[PDB]
């Protein structure tokens, strides 16, 4: 945390100053009332937005005058870091989970690649929602997690 | 000789087909054993005298 | 039995190709297949495009071999013959060939011994290590 | 037609959730965009 | 040359022997399977190392080996 | 009594060389003639590279399992 927020770093400001006039500038050709006018003026709207962001969710910056993420699991950053990939383990556990559900189901089966080249819609819609209390495949790893056979 | 327009009624028109994958060749339209199967699908997919040895239906 | 001996026997139809035998069958060896034909028939040459089978024995002569049993193979088939193809050498002696035991090899005949099979099949080898240093090599055993 | 509906949910099924997950990602960031991080705890 | 053998896993079909183009091997009476039969290298001599007849077994693991060894005129594949 | 294992019966293949090695079929015959090497005959549910499903083996190349 060499850094300082970038609330208060000069170097994020002149970004967001050069920014600015790098889209008003385009914006003299079109005159006012106009589309491009309207489209500029929207990107320059979105663009104060995206730095009043930044600052307002104190992020730090380099004296590049970037922010930069801590992900050492400092408490004030969990934002950016841990809170989102929590997130993301939840959502590719999910994937995965229900992913092989569905080998699990199709496995016993006729020609089990049949229906692994022609998905079997009304099983997939079956068994989606599965994953969304994937983490009780926890209670699964006490007794049939994995093979024994391996 | 004398050239004139030659032509045959109906030959078949069905979505009974396109639910099988790999119609067109004998060899794959049993379906998958293994991935190699897939890639063969979209390799034979043109070569159409690879389906057939009818030159008729080739040039159809 | 006795392997058929030849050879005064004639030569197919063709007109010259460059696939044709080099130095390597003056000095080395070169190759004779020969048949019989009940028509006179057309057929592509290995080393060639087209030449003209010659009705009744024909003899043909070809470079290694491998483009003897190509041709021959396809005789076989095709059009239904029996050929037979012999090693020159240059000196004038002749080796009878295929198919070299009365049958061909397809079918089992009761004269034949074999050769390098190990009864012990399998991978049941033995590591390097283990003939490490004794000239031999895991599957010569 | 059955059939029809078979012919569906081959890779087709791929490209019908997968252009409904490209709708849905460029929802969300229509919505919010610029997203660093996660704001709301 | 080339060294090739066989095993007692063979089953005589006899489909090297049919996939060989320099005819290398052939078929042999034996008593270790329903076809009676077993497969033979009596000519590596003439062998090229192409393999087909190790594309062609259908036993769990190949019954008939090529063992690649000393290159000869005949090996090499030269009509030169 | 009849020599193999049940018809029935899977099995737990031995060869080591084999590509279902460690894992399992179901026997369809057994020769029962003696002087043959590799009897009890094996399916499989999945293929080998050599795109074949059934294999010949040992007595003492299978274990019966269930
Ligand atoms: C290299 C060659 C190769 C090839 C060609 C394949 C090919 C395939 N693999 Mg294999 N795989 C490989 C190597 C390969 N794999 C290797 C090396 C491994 C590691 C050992 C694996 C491990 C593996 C696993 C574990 C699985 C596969 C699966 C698959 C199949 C997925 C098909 C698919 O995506 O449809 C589409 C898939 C979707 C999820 C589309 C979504 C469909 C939803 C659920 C229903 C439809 C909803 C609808 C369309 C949306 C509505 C919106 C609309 C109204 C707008 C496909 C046949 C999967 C399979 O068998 O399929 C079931 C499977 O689970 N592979
Ligand atoms: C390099 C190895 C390493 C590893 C594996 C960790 C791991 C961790 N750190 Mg640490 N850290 C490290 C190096 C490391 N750190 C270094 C070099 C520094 C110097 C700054 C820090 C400074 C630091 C701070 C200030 C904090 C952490 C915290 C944490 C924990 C946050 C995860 C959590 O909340 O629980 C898991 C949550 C769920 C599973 C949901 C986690 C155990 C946080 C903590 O103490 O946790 C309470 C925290 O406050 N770290
Ligand atoms: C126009 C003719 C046509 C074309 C172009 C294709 C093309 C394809 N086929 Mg299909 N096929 C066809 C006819 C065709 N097929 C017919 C008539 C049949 C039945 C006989 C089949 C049966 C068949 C099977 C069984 C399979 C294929 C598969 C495939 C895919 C190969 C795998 C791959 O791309 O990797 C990667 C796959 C993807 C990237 C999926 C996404 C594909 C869509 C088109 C892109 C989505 C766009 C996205 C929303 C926006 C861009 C996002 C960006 C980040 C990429 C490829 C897309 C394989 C497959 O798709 O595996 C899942 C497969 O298993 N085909
Ligand atoms: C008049 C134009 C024409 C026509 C009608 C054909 C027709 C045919 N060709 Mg020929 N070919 C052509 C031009 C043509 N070719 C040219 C210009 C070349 C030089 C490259 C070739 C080289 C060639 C080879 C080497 C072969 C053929 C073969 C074939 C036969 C089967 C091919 C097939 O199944 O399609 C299948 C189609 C695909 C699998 C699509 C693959 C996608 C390509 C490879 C990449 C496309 C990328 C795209 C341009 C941009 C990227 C987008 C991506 C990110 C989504 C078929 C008779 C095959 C044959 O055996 O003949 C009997 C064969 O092996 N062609
Ligand atoms: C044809 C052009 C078109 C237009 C004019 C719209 C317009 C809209 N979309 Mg749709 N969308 C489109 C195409 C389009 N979309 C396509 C092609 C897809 C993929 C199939 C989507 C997928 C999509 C999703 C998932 C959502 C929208 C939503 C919205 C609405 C924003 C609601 C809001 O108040 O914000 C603020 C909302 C807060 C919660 C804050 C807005 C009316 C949203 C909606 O209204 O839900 C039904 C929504 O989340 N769109
Ligand atoms: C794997 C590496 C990786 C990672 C970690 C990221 C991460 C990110 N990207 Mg990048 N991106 C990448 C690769 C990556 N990207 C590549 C290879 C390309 C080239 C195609 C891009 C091109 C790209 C563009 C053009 C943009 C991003 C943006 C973003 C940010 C947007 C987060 C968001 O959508 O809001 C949140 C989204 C969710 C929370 C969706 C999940 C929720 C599900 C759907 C609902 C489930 C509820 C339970 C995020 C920091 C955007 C940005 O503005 O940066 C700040 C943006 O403009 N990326
Ligand atoms: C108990 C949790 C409370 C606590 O640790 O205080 C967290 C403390 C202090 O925490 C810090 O407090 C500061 C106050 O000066 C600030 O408020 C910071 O925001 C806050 O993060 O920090 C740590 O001790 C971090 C320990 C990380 C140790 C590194 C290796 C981790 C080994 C764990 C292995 C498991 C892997 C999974
Ligand atoms: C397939 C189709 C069908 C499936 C769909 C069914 C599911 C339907 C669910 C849809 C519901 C939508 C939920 C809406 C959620 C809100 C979205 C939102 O909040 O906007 C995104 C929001 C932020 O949004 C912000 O919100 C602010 C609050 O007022 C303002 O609105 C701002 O405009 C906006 O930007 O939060 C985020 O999650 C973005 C955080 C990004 C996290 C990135 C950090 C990771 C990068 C670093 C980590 C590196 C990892 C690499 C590791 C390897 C390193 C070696
Ligand atoms: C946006 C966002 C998010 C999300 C996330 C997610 C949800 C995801 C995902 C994703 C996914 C789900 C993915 C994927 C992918 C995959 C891939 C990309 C692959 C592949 C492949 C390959 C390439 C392979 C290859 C191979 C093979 C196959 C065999 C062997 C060899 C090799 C390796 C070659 C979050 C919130 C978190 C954060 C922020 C925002
Ligand atoms: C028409 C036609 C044609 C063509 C067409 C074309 C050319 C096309 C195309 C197309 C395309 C080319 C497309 C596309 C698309 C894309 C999309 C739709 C996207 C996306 C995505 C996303 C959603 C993203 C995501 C993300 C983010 C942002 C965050 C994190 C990371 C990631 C990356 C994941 C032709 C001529 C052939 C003919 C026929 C007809
Ligand atoms: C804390 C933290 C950190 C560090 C960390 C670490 C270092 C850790 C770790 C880690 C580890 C060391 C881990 C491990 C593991 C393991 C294992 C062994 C696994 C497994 C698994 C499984 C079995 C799964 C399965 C599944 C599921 C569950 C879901 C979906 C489907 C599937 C199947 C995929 C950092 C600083 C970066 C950041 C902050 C926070
Ligand atoms: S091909 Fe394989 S199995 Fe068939 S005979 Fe020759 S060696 Fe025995
Ligand atoms: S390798 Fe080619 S040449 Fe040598 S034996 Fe097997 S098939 Fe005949």
């Amino acid at each position: 945390s060499g850094l300082t927020p970038c609330k208060e770093s000069k170097q994020f400001a002149k970004r967001e100053k050069q920014s600015i006039k790098k889209l008003e500038s385009s914006l003299k050709i079109y005159a006012a009332d106009s589309a491009p006018a309207l489209a500029i003026n929207a990107t320059i709207e979105k663009t104060k937005r995206r730095f009043d962001n930044y600052a307002k969710q104190g992020l730090l910056c380099g004296a590049d005058g970037l922010p930069h993420l801590i992900v050492s699991g400092d408490q004030r950053h969990w934002g950016e870091f841990i809170t989102p990939g929590i997130l993301f383990l939840y959502i590719a556990g999910w994937i995965g989970w229900v992913g092989r559900s569905y080998l699990i189901a199709i496995r016993d089966e006729k020609k089990p690649t049949q229906k692994e080249i022609i998905i079997d819609v009304p099983l997939a819609s079956r068994l989606v929602f599965r994953g969304f209390s994937w983490p009780i495949a926890a209670y699964r790893e006490l007794l049939n997690g994995e093979l024994v056979a391996k | 000789e004398v050239k004139i327009i030659l032509d045959r009624d109906p030959i078949k028109t069905s979505f009974e087909q396109w639910a099988k994958p790999g119609h067109f060749s004998r060899t794959i339209a049993k379906g998958p054993d293994t991935t190699t199967w897939i890639w063969n699908l979209h390799a034979d997919a043109h070569d159409f005298d690879s389906h057939t040895s009818d030159l008729e239906e080739i040039s159809r | 039995t006795p392997p058929e001996l030849d050879p005064n026997t004639p030569s197919p139809i063709f007109g010259g190709s460059t696939g044709g035998l080099l130095r390597k069958a003056q000095v080395e060896e070169f190759y004779v297949i020969t048949w019989e034909s009940p028509k006179e028939q057309i057929f592509e040459m290995p080393t060639g495009g087209a030449a003209i089978m010659r009705e009744g024995p024909n003899l043909l002569k070809l470079a290694r071999k491998e483009q003897c049993l190509a041709l021959g193979t396809r005789l076989r088939s095709k059009y239904k013959i029996k050929y037979q193809f012999y090693r020159v050498f240059p000196s004038g002696e002749v080796q009878y060939l295929h198919p070299k035991d009365g049958v061909y090899p397809e079918k089992v005949n009761p004269g034949r011994q074999g050769v390098g099979v190990n009864f012990r099949s399998i991978g049941k080898n033995v590591s390097p290590i283990e003939v490490k240093f004794t000239g031999k090599q895991p599957y010569d055993l | 037609r059955d059939l029809k509906t078979y012919l569906s949910v081959a890779p087709v099924a791929s490209t019908l959730w997968f252009a409904a997950l490209a709708g849905l990602l460029i929802e969300i960031n229509r919505l919010f965009p610029d997203a660093l991080t996660f704001p709301f705890f | 040359s080339h060294s090739v053998k066989i095993y007692d896993t063979c089953i005589g079909c006899t489909q090297c022997v049919r996939a060989c183009p320099t005819d290398v091997l052939e078929m042999i009476p034996w008593g270790g399977c329903k076809a009676k039969q077993i497969a033979s290298a009596p000519r590596t001599e003439d062998c090229v190392g192409c393999k087909r007849c190790e594309s062609a077994c259908p036993t769990d693991f190949l019954s008939v080996r090529v063992y690649l060894w000393h290159e000869t005129t005949r090996s090499m594949g030269l009509a030169y | 009594p009849p020599i193999g294992p049940k018809r029935g019966a899977k099995v737990k293949i031995l060869r080591q060389e084999s590509y279902w090695y460690k894992g399992t079929g179901s026997v369809v015959t057994v020769d029962q003639d003696p002087n043959t090497r590799y009897p009890v005959v094996v399916r499989f549910n999945k293929v080998n590279y050599a795109n074949v499903s059934t294999n010949n083996y040992a007595l003492d190349e299978v274990e019966e399992v269930k």
